[PDB]
Formats: structure tokens, C-alpha cells, sequence
């Protein structure tokens, strides 16, 4: 968070921050058929946007 | 009042014209509140038109609701074009045996079809099953374009990531049948690869020209093997040599129930679904069959009856099936090809779970011949007994599996890393088991 | 522990348990790699 | 002696087929008909499927034809009429070209392993859209596709062409069709930063679309629609925004001229085949023959390469799937509510027309996109030293 | 067998670990509809080639 302040004061961004819902970073998972899903967690959130 | 149900059904081939007429349909578990009725013809070979003028000829003012289909026959094509009636019609159809039962692209959800083949993932899972119980870690696919493709690398994509052992594969490759080559461009790929264990899908004429382009490439002999998946056995009765010997495959067995018992499923199946369909909306299934005019009016109502008819359960046997419409764990039989042109089994399978025969140094080696039991005792570190995870049901990662007469015992250790190396560098194959009496050699 | 390869997880024991996060990273790496991937289920396990 | 080839074919009308006949016999006179001779087979499209089917198993196969075109019908019945020969004909391996089947779902070689057509599908405007993604410089597009083998393969297609950049999936929208309401997903569209738009879907479909952004007020100035033919036609039409940019294929509705230069191609094709050797008449009728046309997948294999670059279509070459190559489309423009061709496009590079760019809104010249974010998300774990 | 023989001795002697990866007889004689050439050569993945 300081890093990410420190950041803010030298970067031109303003953040919001909300933690993931699940308590893993990210894994892939889910689905056989082609591919299926994607990687659980807030990397996921990431691809999501 | 009474509710009796119409019915039809072929068969083709059979050997015989004058092929046996009628042999079931006798009254078994009337029970069932729908009485069936049924009318039976057969044709000899098979044919676009044919089928289609037949099957719309049957129909008539007939009115039937229901079809099965059967033949002689080793052709993929078949199952579609009945399928393709089926998309038209919205009269369910289904088939048990051959090319019918061979599988098929991804069917219309709107559509009603089914095969009593094994479904491609399942098939592939078997393959699976089949290559772990050798033991055999790396492996490639070759593959063609014909339907099911990516659905099967899928499904193997699927399998093969879940395992914890640390297996290998090395190419897949799609090669068009269609634009037939001059360049051998199919020798030119196949040579390429240097896999072991190879896995192959395709039509069952295809796989005439990918073999011999592969006798030609030499990728049929000495420590290579192919695994195969329904479609190229087929019926199995003809089998061009083309194929190479101790080629593996699985497929439906004709042994462990006749074709007339096959249909009496068939029929059953139509039946318990209008049984069914009748408690649920105490509703007659019965439909106008024309294909010729609009399709008759409230049998747009009958997708309901595909959602009764997807699990059917008689004679305390499932007949359940899957979306795809191929029955969900019909049982099946590991087969290999014989030396000269026998198909002789080698495992049963069924649901979850597989059983095999043979025990060691599976499958006439120009360098060399036979096969070596081994027997071994438990000390640690050098040979160290496990018991298996019963929920996995099979040996993990370096363990090798070792029987002991008294029960499966996982091994692995000093003397099972030795041996896995030096049958690595010798190449041969081995079976494992743990000694009784004594242990040690004792002198008394 | 005497290394990141010990023989004491090497000679693992129902006894000594060695234990992580599933789906962590480090699950990642003993799925993804090969050369260790037998190591990888004794730690899946608790 | 001569000996006499036959062709065959599905065409909307009498007239039609007499055209095809002429075009037939203009392809004999032209060469030689010592050694071959081309002869013309053709029906009018039957109401169902199935008497279709019969009839190219009986009226057309039992002129042993070497191929077969296909149009699609006066009142289209659904979609992709045309789907029952592709099928009969594959069992035998006979070549099938279809005119006007410009839908996409016959691409895949595996399900139709002998269709070929002489025109694009509607996936393959996607070049024209990485095209026009190329001039203008926005890398940043959302794609809104309806849930079926067309708008997915049109994604497919679009993602495979960004495959070579950086992959860009800037956003991507699935929606089922059928569906009236759509407007939940456009709120979930504003929220990326991307401000252009792309679209494909049925006319019914693009009703419902246009509709919804409507609402939103998507169709505004700084925003940007890129489109399929199917799209700007129709009902679609009436209920389409202003400014939007949108794609016409050329000839997409003329079977004739699609007619002479396919036969022109086929002739060609034959002539060039005659030329090989170990060659086997297609079966005689439906009945009796079980077995493939060995012939067959060669026949396909020569015409995908088969040259001709000169036809009255345009420039004819065969992508893998048999699918056309270097189709020409007329790009159009909604300007005072009416369609307009800002700029026509050949080959693989656009061409612009005299006339002035229209954007949604007004704008005199308004190559807008993107924005940019004021905002930045971010998301964490629970890890105790670092949070 | 001889260029082999000259080519083992050659590269044999020197203490570098260079490569021989494949060596390939084929008949020119009995000719071919298999291009059992092609069957050979194909499989080789080798950089350098001498023919
Ligand atoms: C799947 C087949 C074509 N397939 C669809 C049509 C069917 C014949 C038919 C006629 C009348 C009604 C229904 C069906 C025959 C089989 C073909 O694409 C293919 C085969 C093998 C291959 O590697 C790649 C593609
Ligand atoms: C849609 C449908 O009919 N699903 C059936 C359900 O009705 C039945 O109770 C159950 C019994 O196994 O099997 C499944
Ligand atoms: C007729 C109508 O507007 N139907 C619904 C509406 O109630 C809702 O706001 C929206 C999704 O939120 O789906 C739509
Ligand atoms: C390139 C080409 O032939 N286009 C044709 C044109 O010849 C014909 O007059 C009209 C329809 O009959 O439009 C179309
Ligand atoms: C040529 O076409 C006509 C149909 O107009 C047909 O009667 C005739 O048999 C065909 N000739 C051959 C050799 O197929």
C-alpha cells in the first residue's frame, strides 16, 4: 500500500482497492471442453478487468 | 383406454437375406402401460436414398414414434444421415451396433439421436486407463479431421492434467483426408515423430492409408505401439492387415449379449421413456412420422421426451446417456489384434473402473523373445511396500505395482529404481509380485 | 531440514508431515515440473 | 470421341439454370471438345430438405456429376438451406460450391469436408476490420458477438488476426440470441475503457442491439460501430444508429455472375484434372454404391488451387477451408439515415471514396477511441507481512 | 563405409564432443514408389549435412 501511495504521488493514477473474493491469488481450474473457465482468484480478476 | 404405442425397426446386413425376421419383440414386462407396436423391415445395403426412402416410406400415415436402427456394416457415415432424418422428423432414433454405433459429430441439441458406441471421451479415458496400467508415460496423437477431433484433444487435455505422475506428450497432429496428397505429406509429419505410444483417430477407411503410409515410414515395428479408439475396429469381423499387429483397441463385444438382446434394450429404452413421459403427462407419445409434410403439430412439444429419454433404466441395467447422446458407461472390452488376423480380447471395463488380463511384457520380436515374472521381498530403503491410495485405486508416481497370493501392494524403492533403469536400457517388460514362503531363500 | 532437496522429504513418513496451501503457487510448481513431480503428492496430502 | 461430363446443380429459378446451362456450354466451346465434353444438370430448390436430398441422390447423382452448386432460395427457411448437400454429396466426396451461402458454419472442413464457395463468409469481414482497426490506429475495440458457431468464429477469426500482435482481447461479449432485452451487458460494456465497437448478429438479433444501445446512449459521439452486412439490412436497418460503419459484399445477391465464373472455375479445374491420370467416374446413382469417390477429394484439391484470376466476380483463390480469398466489399455509411458508400474495399488494402467520413453524432472528421482511466482497480490477498 | 571410416578416425581423434547423428545408406538402384529417401531422409534433424 505505501508502495502503491508512492506510486500515486509519482504517477498520474488515484486508486480504488477491493481485496479478491476468494482467498487464493489465482490457479486455472474449471472445465474439459476447449478451455473452460479461467484461474480462480484476482488474477483472474485481472484478465476479467 | 389402452395406450399402445408404434413402433419400427431394421436391420441391414445380418449375413443373410432372409435375415432373422421379427425374432424379438415378444411381450417382455408388459407391465410397462404402453404396449408397443411394432413393425419390422430390413434392407440389404446401405445407401443415402435408400435409408431415406425407406424410412419416410415406413412412415407414411403410419405414424410411428420411434426408430432403431441396426447393420451389418463397418461405415461411419450411416449414424448422421439417420440423425440427419432425426433433425427433420423430431422421431427419435437410435442405433445398436456398427455404424450407427460408431461415433459422430456433435448432434443438434434440437435433434434426437443416440448411439450405443461409447462416447469419445469415455473411449479416450479408456485409452487412458489402458496406457497407465502398462505404465507407459509418453505417448503422442495422431490425428485426422474427421468429427470428434478436439473434443477428443480435449478430453485428453483434460485427463491427461489431472494426473499427479509426470507423463509426456509429445505431438498431436491434424491431417486432412480431404485434398488427398501426392506429397506423402502425412509420411512427411508421421516420420517426424520419435514417441513410443502412439494414439490414433480417424474413419476406418483412413486408418488403411495412414498404416500404410506408417509401414512405409516404419513407425509400425519394434517397441512403437498404437492404441485405437472405436471407429477404426468397427464391427471388427473385417480387418484389412494393413493394420499392423499388436495394434490395441476397445470396443463393444458381441459375446456378452446378442444383437436381438441389444435391440430388445433398444426397444425397452423407447418404451420405459413413453412409460415415463406417460406418468409424468399421462400424455401419448404417438406422432404423425410423415417427413414429406410439415412436421405434425405438438411434436414441437417433444423435446421433453429427450430429457425423459436420457437415462432409462430396465432389467436392472442403466441405459443412461449423455448430452451427445451416446449412453453413458455402456460396458466395454480391452481388444487386441492376434497375431495373423485374430481379434482376441484382452480387458473389461466398466463405469468407473477397468480390469485387464495380462500381466507382463504385453505383446514376436525380431531381436529378441518372451516375457520375465520377478518376485521381490520388502526392506527398507531398498524395497519398500506401500499401500496404494484406494480412492486414486492405482500405484503413484515411481511405485510399481507388486501382487503378494495370501491383494494389490505398491513397491517402489533401491531395487524397483534398478530394475525400472535396467528394463529401460534392455528394453524389455517385466511382472512384479512379492514372494510367500520364506522370503529370503531358507534351506531347511 | 537439510535442504530444499532433503532426504527426509525424500524419505517421507506419515509420521513427519510436511504440509502447504493446495492451489498455492508452490502446487503450481510441483504440477508444472516434472523432475519432481512424484514429490508433489506427498505434500498434497494434508 | 468425346465424352460427356456432367455438373449439377441447386438454383433459385428456371432462368437461373438457363444461365447455367449457357455459362456450361460457353466453357465447352472455349475448350477443347475433342478429347472432353461438359454437359449441365440442374433443379429448382425443393420446399424441405429431405426432398432435396432425394433429389440430388436421384434427379442429380444418377448423371454421375463430377460436382455441384448451390444458391440459396427465394424465401430463405431458416438458415443454411443449403446444409443438406454439403452432406450428400460429402458421403461420395463430390465437390459442392454454393453461390450464395455466405454463412459461416460451413468453414469447418471437418463437418463439411467438400464445400467450397465463391464467396467469404461472414467471419472473414474481419479482415476488413483488422484493416480498418490498422488505419486508424485503435487497438482497443469490443467485440459483441451472438452465442453460435457464426459469432464465435467471427471471434476466432478477429482473435487469430490479433494473434500475430499482441493477442487483444480488449473485452469480448457473448449474448445468446433470441433475447429482446440485452441492456445489462452494455452496462457491463461502458465500464471498459475501449469506446469502439463491433458487432455481429442476426438482423432480428441487431434489432434488439440497437435498441438496447439506444437506451444506454452507445450510439453516441466518441463511440464506434463497426458491423456485418447482415446488420445494416432488415429490420435492423430501421432501428440502426446513426453514423455507424458498416460492410456490403459485392455480388452477395447475383447467383449469375457467381454462376459463369463457377463454371469457369470448374472447366478449368476439369481440363486440369483430365490432365492427371488414374482418374474414376463419380458413382451412377445413389443406389448400390456404399463406397467414396477416390477422385473426389483430388477434384477438391486441384479446384482450391485452380487459378482463373480473371472472372467476372472478382479475383478467385481458395483459403484452407475452401473458403474464398481476396473477396472485395463496398464498405456503407448510415449518413442522413440513408446508406452511402463512404470507400469500397478490394483485396487486402482498403480503398477510400470521395466521399466525407460520417461518425455517430456529429462530426465533421471524428476518429475517437479509447478515452483513457482515471481509475485504477486494485485487488489483494490476505498475506499478513506485505498486508 | 570408408568416407564413414576416414570421418570416424577424423572425428574420433579430437578431443571436442562434436555429433554424428545419423549415417544413411540408401540404393539408388532398385528405385523407388515408396521414395523410401524420403522415408529416411525426413526423420534426420541435424543442422549440418554431409552428402
Ligand atoms: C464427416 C464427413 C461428412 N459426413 C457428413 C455427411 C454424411 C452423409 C449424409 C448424407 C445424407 C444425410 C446425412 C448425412 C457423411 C459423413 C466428412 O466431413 C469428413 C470425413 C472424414 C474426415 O477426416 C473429415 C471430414
Ligand atoms: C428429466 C428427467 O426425467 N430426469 C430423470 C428423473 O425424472 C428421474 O426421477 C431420475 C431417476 O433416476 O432420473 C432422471
Ligand atoms: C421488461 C423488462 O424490462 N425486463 C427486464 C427488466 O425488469 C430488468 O431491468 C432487466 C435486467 O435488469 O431485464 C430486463
Ligand atoms: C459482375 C456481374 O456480372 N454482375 C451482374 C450483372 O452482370 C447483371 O446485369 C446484374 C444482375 O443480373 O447484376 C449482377
Ligand atoms: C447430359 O444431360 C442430359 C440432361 O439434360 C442427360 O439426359 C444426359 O444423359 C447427359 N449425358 C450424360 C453422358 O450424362
Amino acid at each position: 500500500v505505501d508502495l502503491l501511495i508512492k506510486l500515486a504521488r509519482e504517477m498520474d493514477f488515484t486508486y480504488e482497492v477491493h481485496l479478491v473474493a476468494d482467498g487464493k491469488f489465482g490457479t486455472q481450474e474449471r472445465v474439459n471442453n476447449s478451455n473452460a473457465a479461467a484461474w480462480n482468484g484476482m488474477m483472474g480478476e485481472l484478465l476479467s478487468g | 383406454k389402452h395406450p399402445n404405442m408404434d413402433i419400427a425397426v431394421i436391420l441391414v446386413g445380418t449375413t443373410e437375406e432372409v435375415a432373422i425376421k421379427d425374432v424379438h419383440e415378444k411381450d417382455d414386462f408388459h407391465h410397462l402401460p404402453v404396449t408397443p407396436r411394432v413393425e419390422l423391415v430390413t434392407m440389404q445395403e446401405s445407401d443415402p436414398k435408400s435409408i431415406i426412402t425407406r424410412i419416410c416410406d415406413l412412415m407414411s400415415d403410419k405414424k410411428v414414434q420411434g426408430v432403431v436402427f441396426g447393420d451389418d456394416t463397418d461405415q461411419e457415415a450411416i449414424a448422421q444421415i439417420l440423425d440427419f432424418i432425426s433433425v427433420q422428423t423430431l422421431t427419435p432414433i437410435l442405433g445398436i451396433h456398427g455404424g450407427s454405433s460408431m461415433i459422430m459429430a456433435d448432434k443438434e441439441e434440437a435433434s434426437m439421436f443416440f448411439q450405443f458406441g461409447p462416447s469419445i471421451e469415455q473411449q479416450a479415458s479408456v485409452m487412458l486407463n489402458i496406457m497407465e496400467e502398462y505404465d507407459w508415460y509418453i505417448f503422442s496423437i495422431v490425428t485426422t479431421y474427421f468429427p470428434g477431433y478436439q473434443d477428443f484433444e480435449n478430453k485428453v487435455r483434460s485427463t491427461i492434467e489431472n494426473s499427479f505422475v509426470g507423463w509426456e506428450l509429445e505431438e498431436v497432429i491434424h491431417l486432412d483426408m480431404s485434398l488427398d496428397d501426392i506429397d506423402s505429406k502425412i509420411q512427411n509429419q508421421l516420420c517426424k515423430l520419435q514417441s513410443p505410444v502412439i494414439l490414433l483417430y480417424c474413419t476406418k477407411e483412413e486408418a488403411t492409408y495412414i498404416f500404410e503410409v506408417a509401414h512405409s515410414v516404419g513407425l509400425t515395428g519394434y517397441g512403437f505401439t498404437w492404441i485405437v479408439p472405436s471407429l477404426v475396429a468397427g464391427d471388427t469381423d473385417t480387418v484389412p492387415d494393413e493394420f499392423p499387429t499388436g495394434l490395441i483397441s476397445v470396443s463393444y463385444d458381441e459375446w456378452d449379449y446378442d444383437l436381438p438382446a441389444r435391440v430388445r434394450d433398444g426397444i425397452a429404452i423407447i418404451t420405459t421413456a413413453a412409460s415415463t413421459m406417460l406418468s409424468e403427462h399421462n400424455s401419448i407419445p404417438q406422432s404423425k412420422s410423415s417427413c414429406n409434410n410439415i412436421q405434425e403439430s405438438r411434436v414441437y412439444e417433444a423435446h421433453m421426451l429427450k430429457r425423459y429419454l436420457i437415462n432409462v433404466t430396465f432389467e436392472g441395467r442403466d441405459l443412461s446417456f449423455s448430452e451427445d447422446g451416446y449412453q453413458m458407461h455402456p460396458k466395454l472390452v480391452i481388444i487386441l489384434l492376434n497375431q495373423e488376423r485374430k481379434w482376441e480380447r484382452v480387458g473389461k471395463y466398466k463405469d468407473r473402473s477397468l480390469k485387464m488380463w495380462p500381466v507382463f511384457d504385453l505383446y514376436s520380436e525380431e531381436h529378441k523373445d518372451e516375457h520375465l515374472s520377478i518376485v521381490t521381498l520388502e526392506e527398507a530403503p531398498f524395497v519398500i511396500v506401500e499401500d496404494v491410495d484406494p480412492l486414486s485405486g492405482t500405484c503413484m508416481r515411481n511405485t510399481v505395482p507388486c501382487r503378494k497370493q495370501i491383494i494389490k501392494r505398491c513397491c517402489k524403492g533401491f531395487c524397483i529404481d534398478i530394475l525400472k533403469k535396467i528394463a529401460k536400457t534392455v528394453k524389455f517388460t517385466y511382472d512384479l509380485y512379492l514372494v510367500t514362503n520364506g522370503k529370503h531363500g531358507k534351506k531347511i | 531440514i537439510t535442504g530444499i532437496n532433503d532426504p527426509r522429504l525424500r524419505n517421507p513418513s506419515d509420521k513427519f508431515i510436511y504440509a502447504t496451501v493446495k492451489q498455492s503457487s508452490v502446487d503450481i510448481y510441483f504440477r508444472r515440473q516434472v523432475e519432481l513431480s512424484t514429490m508433489y503428492r506427498h505434500m498434497e496430502k494434508h | 470421341d468425346p465424352k460427356i461430363v456432367n455438373i449439377g446443380a441447386v438454383l433459385s429459378t428456371k432462368k437461373h439454370e438457363q444461365i447455367f446451362r449457357e455459362a456450361v456450354n460457353q466453357a465447352n466451346f472455349f475448350h477443347f471438345t475433342r478429347k472432353i465434353q461438359l454437359n449441365a444438370t440442374s433443379v429448382t430448390h425443393r420446399p424441405n430438405a429431405i426432398q432435396m436430398a432425394l433429389s440430388v441422390c436421384e434427379d442429380l447423382i444418377s448423371s454421375q456429376v463430377y460436382a455441384i452448386l448451390v444458391s440459396h432460395p427465394p424465401a430463405p427457411t431458416d438458415h443454411l438451406t443449403p446444409t443438406p448437400i454439403s452432406y450428400t454429396a460429402g458421403f461420395y466426396r463430390i465437390p459442392v460450391i454454393g453461390l450464395t451461402t455466405r454463412m459461416s458454419i460451413y468453414s469447418d472442413k471437418s463437418i463439411h469436408l467438400s464445400f467450397l464457395r465463391t464467396v467469404p463468409p461472414y467471419s472473414h469481414q474481419a479482415l476488413v476490420w483488422f484493416e480498418m482497426m490498422r488505419l486508424f490506429n485503435w487497438n482497443h475495440v469490443i467485440l459483441i458477438v451472438s452465442d453460435d458457431h457464426e459469432g464465435r468464429a467471427a471471434q476466432k477469426k478477429l482473435e487469430t488476426l490479433l494473434e500475430e500482435k499482441e493477442s487483444k482481447a480488449d473485452k469480448v461479449l457473448q449474448f445468446e440470441p433470441g433475447t429482446k432485452n440485452l441492456t445489462a451487458l452494455l452496462l457491463e460494456a461502458k465500464e471498459l475503457e475501449a469506446r469502439v465497437i463491433i458487432l455481429s448478429a442476426s438482423e432480428d438479433d441487431a434489432t434488439a442491439v440497437y435498441k438496447s444501445a439506444a437506451m444506454l446512449d452507445m450510439t453516441g459521439a466518441g463511440y464506434v460501430w463497426l458491423v456485418g452486412e447482415r446488420e445494416i439490412s432488415g429490420s435492423a436497418l430501421r432501428y440502426a444508429p446513426d453514423g455507424i460503419i458498416g460492410l456490403q459484399l459485392i455480388n452477395g445477391k447475383n447467383e449469375s455472375a457467381h454462376i459463369s465464373d463457377a463454371v469457369a472455375v470448374v472447366a478449368q479445374a476439369i481440363h486440369e484434372l483430365f490432365e492427371m491420370e488414374q482418374i474414376t467416374d463419380p458413382p451412377r446413382g445413389c443406389v448400390g454404391n456404399t463406397n467414396i469417390w477416390k477422385t473426389g477429394p483430388l477434384f477438391k484439391r486441384v479446384l482450391m488451387s485452380s487459378k482463373y484470376p480473371d472472372g467476372v466476380t472478382g479475383r478467385i483463390e481458395f483459403n484452407e477451408d475452401g473458403d474464398r480469398k481476396f473477396a472485395q466489399y463496398s464498405i456503407m455509411n448510415l449518413q442522413n439515415r440513408k446508406l452511402v458508400q463512404v470507400g469500397i474495399f478490394d483485396g487486402s488494402y482498403i480503398i477510400q471514396n470521395d466521399r466525407k467520413i460520417i461518425w455517430p453524432g456529429g462530426e465533421t472528421e471524428r476518429p475517437q477511441g479509447y478515452q483513457m482511466s482515471t481509475r485504477l482497480k486494485i485487488v489483494t490477498i490476505h498475506q499478513e507481512p506485505f498486508v
